[PDB]
């Protein structure tokens, strides 16, 4: 039905990476107001919004560490606990659980998902 | 009065 309230992964224009958030308002003209999980609110073009919740198994993604580093990996698991989503990310034969908002997509990684999940 | 840090890039 409506996109308002749905979780998405959407491009932050300042670095071109896609981050977890929610659509909070239809602002017309192919644009949506997003509330990112980190609290930032701004308008984003539909073409830069991916309607996936969760990011699907086997997707190539980027994971942010608690100490400001990023690395590429592949989604191999999901788990819900206390109303919060966690991703199992595989890198070089090993895995690590990350909170939802620490899993992001580079421009190339988000581009792969646009045809199937993009809103523009 | 606090603002989101992502506003620092605008």
């Amino acid at each position: 039905n409506s996109f308002v309230g749905l979780r998405v992964v959407a491009k932050w224009s300042s670095n071109g990476y896609f981050y977890s958030g929610k659509i909070t308002r239809d602002v017309g003209a192919g644009k949506y107001k997003l509330l990112f999980d980190d609290g930032y609110e701004c308008d984003v073009l539909g073409k830069d919004i991916l309607l996936c919740d969760p990011i699907p198994l086997d997707t190539e993604v980027t994971a942010l560490s608690e100490d400001e580093y990023f690395s590429a990996g592949v989604v191999k698991g999901h788990r819900k606990e206390s109303g919060e989503l966690y991703y199992s990310i595989e890198k070089e034969g090993q895995r690590k659980w990350y909170k939802r908002m620490a899993v992001i997509l580079s421009l190339e990684q988000g581009n792969r998902l646009r045809e199937q999940y993009g809103l523009g | 009065t606090s603002r989101h840090k992502k506003l620092m890039f605008k």
